[PDB]
């Protein structure tokens, strides 16, 4: 069955770059797994920031970008904030359903 | 803003079937896809399934199939789940988030997650 | 029974107009449901905010109101600050005890 | 100011039964009615009833008539809840809140809740 | 056997005065009853504040004072900062132990 | 500064008997006497007992005779609490607090207590 | 930068064999050697073994020696723990740490932590 | 078996110096007991701050320093900051694997 896979968290500065991965176990993330990257905030609260592998959301700056790095998925956030902290989940597309990655967890000093 | 509208807490025993919803702002589902994320420590996220308003249409997990169930009230603008015959590790919190791929318009918006407590 | 049902949560921006709303199950929410508004602070704490559908308690500004739209009980909140930030709470009066919603949770950015 | 007044936690054990209180700066109750809101996890908040102090008039649910109960120490200023033969399901952060509607004037203040630990 | 009773919150503004107060259920509180009143802050960081009924440990300003009103011994704190937002358990001393109250949690806006 | 340490967190299982301790910065338990507060939700505080490190003398109540126990490692600075038998009631966040009354001098200063996890 | 990462939440069974992991951006494990702390309240940190990818070599303690499990997939560069046969109390925050001692190069940096949920 | 003992917490003021301590016992902590600290903060985040004794990870102050005392393992902060507000777990090697203390939680006031 489908698992996704992704870095348990990634910490930072703000103003700096850091990328974001998530690989299937079924094989390559390619343009029909459509993924999405949605953030998540303390107390339960779930914004998608991108989807369709490199779509943005609306409210999304292109700070935030999405793409596919070889056999992988990844979302680069660029300028980082001390706003941007925040868990981000990785959600691929099968068909008909919706797997999920255990979130990334980003930090900033602060 | 626009907005998703789920209850906080709702208190169910096992084997007894519950059921959450999830509105919009918004106006109504459909449509605007629906989807039922599950978080339990760790764990963190999950998934379960969506539902065709218009006229049925959801889809599950081999796992959720069972338990799984995905509605509305298009009257009113509400989009429902339902565990039936619900356990201990029912027990979370469940998210709601809508819409499109499908394809409308073009991004989630989340809900706050009521919290399903089992039970006692 | 009677069953409350209210958004799960509504975010915002500090200056916005944020509408909640509420409704029965077992018909329309009426003056006679008293429709109260107590806001929710993190270490469960509670406090009345509105009365009897429209009505203030002591120490609330009157950017806080509420009303009845169509069958639901409605609260506004206007020029939206960042100290709202809480969970707000329908509770309805049926008769002689007290019915409670889930309390939507709104949010600020930031 | 005007503040009201519970315990932190109190431990139970199943079967036992214990009592809750709620104060007022304030100064007394009766009147200014009471309230027994419970939280759990998603679920969020749940009632249970009243009383009348000056000679007793509780109300309550269906579900809640059993274990529910409401009261004071007017010679004093206290207000009270006692759960009768609690559950381990009875764990939970029981709210009080006062006043009026009955209608004296005209809000309630909330307390901070106790913690309720059932059990070992 | 000794209950303490103490109210379970309290709420204010910086610069306002507000009083706890705590009650043996065996009879008056007295000072042979010692009464100590140490704050909790997150993260289970307990501090004794007053003892005695009035002392105050060392490097806690004299804005903090404890005494006994009538039957109950009583916390006073005048002009209020936002840094006081803390649990305020009383712990009363009985022949050869100690019982605490359930802690009188205070808020302030902000 | 005056500083007093306790451990982050220990694992026990029930039946099995573990022993919690309190330094101090300090330099040395006796004497600034010893507490021991616990902690579980909304319950918020317990107590348990004291030891006299010259020579013993401890004091509880009737209910922690049993469980309860109090000590020291008086050549290096260090005190005891000892859960015999524990059970899964026993998990909680137990605090440690020194000194005085007995009266040395004259106050309190908290430890961060230790998650005792019971068990799994 | 540099960061490791671990799954938010896995969800599993008593009796159910599962199996973390932990990233390197990094590049890849080996070498940079591999650690797994256990994370429950008040007890706050437990460890549990090694892996020596080029060609194993786990070390762990008596007790973790039979559902511990140390591991990699070097191509890519992922490192690996298996909890065979999870219990209730295997439920946990579990901490992922590299590097060295061996001793590469000079320093761990820890991953988040998967919340390890057992069951329900 | 070995069991590491450390402070339960202590408390502090930015610009002032807080010693740390770790012990063993099975014995001394001595150097082949490569004693690490390991920085904890909210969220499992954990970061190695010094190990082997006295060796401190790339990115941390000389303001942290570490060492043995007498039959302890120690680690000194001075000029201590706000944003050092954390846990701090002693980590001690016996041969062929790593035995942690319950960690000290260090505050500041703020």
């Amino acid at each position: 069955q489908a698992v996704v896979t992704q870095e348990s968290a990634l910490t930072t500065s703000p103003g700096e770059t850091v990328t974001l991965t998530c690989r299937s176990s079924t094989g390559a993330v390619t343009t029909s797994n459509y993924a999405n990257w949605v953030q998540e905030k303390p107390d339960h609260l779930f914004t998608g920031l991108i989807g369709g592998t490199n779509n943005r959301a609306p409210g999304v700056p292109a700070r935030f970008s999405g793409s596919l790095i070889g056999n992988k998925a990844a979302l680069t956030i660029t300028g980082a904030q001390t706003e941007d902290e925040a868990i981000y989940f990785c959600a691929l597309w099968y068909s008909n359903h919706l797997v999920f990655g255990g979130g990334t967890k980003l930090t900033v000093l602060e | 803003e626009v907005q998703l509208q789920q209850s906080g807490a709702e208190l169910v025993k096992p084997g007894a079937s519950v059921k959450l919803s999830c509105k919009a702002s918004g106006y109504t589902f459909t449509s605007y896809w629906m989807h039922w994320v599950k978080q339990r420590p760790g764990r963190g996220l999950e998934w379960i399934g969506r539902i065709d308003p218009n006229g049925g249409g959801t889809k599950y997990n081999e796992k959720f199939k069972s338990k799984a169930t995905l509605t509305v009230d298009k009257p009113s603008s509400t989009a429902y789940m339902q565990l039936s015959s619900l356990t201990s590790e029912d027990s979370a919190v469940y998210y709601c988030a809508r819409m499109w791929y499908y394809g409308t318009y073009y991004f989630d918006y989340w809900g706050q997650g009521t919290t399903l407590t089992v039970s006692s």
